[PDB]
């Protein structure tokens, strides 16, 4: 699976992966679980959406987008 | 269960027909319905569920529940035929004796 | 437009099976149930049976032993099987569509086939 | 009011006798597909969460005196999109009290399909982790969805379901809420067959009404 | 033969409605303590693993007609050490074949304590870790075992259990086997109540024999 | 050295109640069930309570027969309603093992309940 | 839930007593138990058709043909009774006034 | 609660390890990452000892976590010419990260 990443940060998948895409942001720190669920301790400014294959990030190394639909769970640029 | 209806009625160009039940009070759970019969056995559905009117029926037809008997009221009757009321009894419709409406 | 037509033998001797197929048209047979209403001569209607849209058939209880309603969705033809016929069973037979989802009442009635039983 | 002795059929796809049961977790569906909504009116419907296939059904009276089949619940349609695809033949709602102000509702529906249809659904399952010592662990739901196809056969029985968490109770509840993540789900009679598909020929007799 | 209709009571010690169901995994106990064996004779006996509380029992015949409670199964006891502590009123064995070589066998024993007793046993709970993607994930049994006290009440109906993964060909089963730490377990009718304690007053139906 | 003994009225009138207490000794009621048998002037299985506290009555006699036992007090009671004229006999309470013997071993002397 | 028949009487100076049943199943389930009688003392002699009560001497049960039987290989004069567990209870036979 | 690293740590098999402490839930599939962007290596359940290596990193990495106390042991073999470092042992949320054992 190939995920392309290009404020609103986008990480589009190469194939449908449902909603299995955690966002990862020193040791990288996670932001979202399942691409829409905010994680404990993160500021509420972060937001993550998308459900089928096109996942977007909006905030109001960078921010990797680890999809966990198939081994090996891949990462974005 | 037995559904009993008046044998005859008369009017001129409103009437009320009572669909009495032999078990207990008529409720929305019985899903009353009225089917008018014209000459030559031409049947049609004029009221369903005690509130719902079948497609194409004139707006003058109206039904409701009064007391323990379900009734259908005709406003501004112009309709002379035999009127049958059928009440759902949780497994099978039961059919009342014809009203024998006159105009 | 919605239509319902009925075809019956028109005359059957006692103890001879009754076969009538009310071939509905204009409405799908998998959404609206089909009842069987028989109007004896000079009498009020009597319920016979129904075949629901999911195929569960409910008979009039008195006539459950003999009556048997089946249906063929592809050809939209409901069938009625009456065994052990009797003289008093003569009556005009109707097939009636029931909209048990929106209207809840018997909307359209068939023309009717006059089944006469005699010698 | 009847008793329904359900005889469980073979596992439906994508389930199987040797893998965790899959249930349509969220209330939405993938693009070009719809969820199986058991709808009375537009303001009252219970989406499908856990789908099951019933090979045969044996109805009874409340005292278990043999009885015939019931007429379909009138006014109830298992609409997928706008068009109906099945008739509902029973209903039952398990109201469990997780806490004094936390209630878990698990509606059930035994519906017979009039028109074969196939849909794709976001599926998930119930996972219980491991805890050291005697610490409590919650029978959670995996928050990771996985699109899959569910096939329903014409004229075949099915035991749909729905589960919800309601905080603060109405005096039948028409509340449809997703299967949450990080929320414990105490097991109840209407949820026991959603931890792993039961074998074929397994009977599970239920107390199912025939009206709201 | 009958068709029992159990009515599960409130969870037994140390289980609770908001916690996982503990099961006696190994076949031994700490010093000075014994397991709850269900012994037909000295050679044949199943080690009780799961325990549950039954409030009341209703017996219906095969065609589901009224009947009276049966006589206790003669020859079957529930031995703690060398002393009898209950009578077995109904037995059942849900045989499930995982594959040709591996078969699961869940045996449900319905007993009625004659004298109350309490023993300390090594406990554990069924668990199933989360999985990535859609891979099948097994319903194992934890490895660590938590020593905990178990209590039985005189005159109270109880439903025990014993699961043995009988490898190889086999014809009934008296093969007593531990709950293995890493063997995948299949869910059958005899394990539905061994995930979380069911709510009180829930009627789970079964079909139980009265002999071997 | 396991004994038994029943106290019986010894005389009753029809439609009355029969109160017979079958005491035990030399063992416990938590292991063996007590059977209730009668010997009208063969032997009739009246009823039995088992060690675990459930019981079983002759089908034809389930309305009138009631069996109650007192574990610690080592006592067993039989109460008969709608007593008829034909219920005259010596009533026996037998300890049944249903653990290793599956039978009847020790019987109480019996008490002539005459009607 | 059937009937059970047993020999009316027997005479001797080895003897066997047979307990037949209307069903005739003669299953091990019957758990036949031959409790004896004395001038009105009833005692336990056999249980399960092959066991024995404590202290009982010569006595030995067996399943001969389709009718459960007893074996006695002057002090044994008794009206021996045969009991056969039906599914829920015991059904005594007439007994043998040996 | 926290994953700690046992030291920074050719052709010599060098385990790269990470030990999590204050943990209440055992079985949560500890991952394993190498960052010269991130590149998955494999995952091992702390319980059951089951691993699913990314095939690009098979025959070169062998992960085995201890049983009595959880601790990841990535038994790297035949090391070649960069650093391989952090591991993620998930939880309901927020407990799974450790300092990478940067290898040179
Ligand atoms: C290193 O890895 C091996 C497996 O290849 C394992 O047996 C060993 O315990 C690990 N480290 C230690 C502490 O020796």
């Amino acid at each position: 699976i190939v995920l392309t990443q290009s404020v609103s940060l986008s990480c589009r998948a190469s194939q449908s992966i449902s909603n299995n895409l955690h966002w990862y942001q020193e040791s990288p720190r996670l932001l979202f679980k399942s691409a829409s669920q905010s994680i404990s301790g993160i500021p509420s400014r972060f937001s993550g959406s998308g459900s089928g294959t096109d996942f977007t990030l909006s905030i109001n190394g960078m921010y990797f987008c680890q999809q966990t639909n198939s081994w090996p769970l891949t990462f974005g640029t | 269960a037995v559904v009993t209806q008046e044998s005859a009625l008369t009017t001129s160009p409103t009437v009320t027909l009572t669909c009495r039940s032999s078990t207990g009070a008529v409720t929305t759970s019985n899903y009353a319905s009225w089917v008018q019969e014209k000459p030559d056995h031409l049947f049609i559905g004029l009221i369903g569920g005690t509130n719902n009117r079948a497609p194409g029926v004139p707006a003058r037809f109206s039904g409701s529940l009064i007391g323990d008997k379900a009734a259908l009221t005709i406003t501004g009757a112009q309709d002379e035929a035999i009127y049958f009321c059928a009440l759902w009894f949780s497994n099978h419709w039961v059919f009342g004796g014809g009203t024998k409406l006159t105009v | 437009q919605v239509q319902l037509k009925e075809s019956g033998p028109g005359l059957v001797a006692p103890s001879q099976s009754l076969s009538i197929s009310c071939t509905v048209s204009g409405f799908s047979l998998t959404t609206f149930g089909i009842h069987w209403i028989r109007q004896p001569p000079g009498k009020g209607l009597e319920w016979l049976g129904v075949i629901w849209a999911a195929g569960t058939t409910n008979y009039n209880s008195t006539l459950k032993s003999r009556l048997t309603i089946t249906k063929d969705n592809s050809r939209s033809q409901v069938f009625l099987k009456m065994n052990s016929l009797q003289t008093y069973d003569t009556a005009i037979y109707y097939c009636v569509r029931e909209d048990y989802d929106y209207f809840f009442g018997l909307d359209y009635w068939g023309q009717g086939t006059s089944v006469t039983v005699s010698s | 009011e009847y008793k329904v002795v359900l005889t469980f059929g073979s596992p439906m796809s994508p389930n199987a006798n040797n893998k965790q049961t899959w249930v349509n977790k969220p209330l939405d569906a993938p693009s070009g597909h719809y969820n199986v909504k058991i709808a009375k009116d537009v303001d009252h419907y219970l989406t499908m969460q856990g789908f099951t296939s019933i090979a045969s059904v044996d109805w009874y009276t409340i005292d278990f005196q043999p009885s015939e089949a019931p007429a379909p619940i009138k006014g109830l349609q298992v609409l997928v999109n706008i068009s109906k695809k099945a008739d509902v033949y029973a209903v039952k709602q398990f109201v469990t009290a997780q806490t004094n102000n936390k209630h878990q509702v698990t509606s059930l529906f035994l519906v017979k399909v009039t028109t074969g249809f196939q849909v794709n659904n976001y599926l998930s399952y119930f996972y219980r982790a491991s805890a050291t010592g005697d610490a409590t662990t919650n029978l959670l739901v995996r928050g990771d969805t996985y699109t899959a196809g569910i096939s329903f056969t014409q004229g075949g029985w099915y035991l749909l379901t729905n589960t919800s968490i309601v905080d603060g109770m109405p005096p039948w509840v028409w509340n449809n809420v997703e299967l949450k993540t990080n929320t414990a789900y105490h097991m109840d009679k209407g949820l026991v067959h959603l931890i792993m598909p039961l074998p074929e020929s397994t009977q599970m007799c239920y107390e199912m009404l025939t009206s709201i």
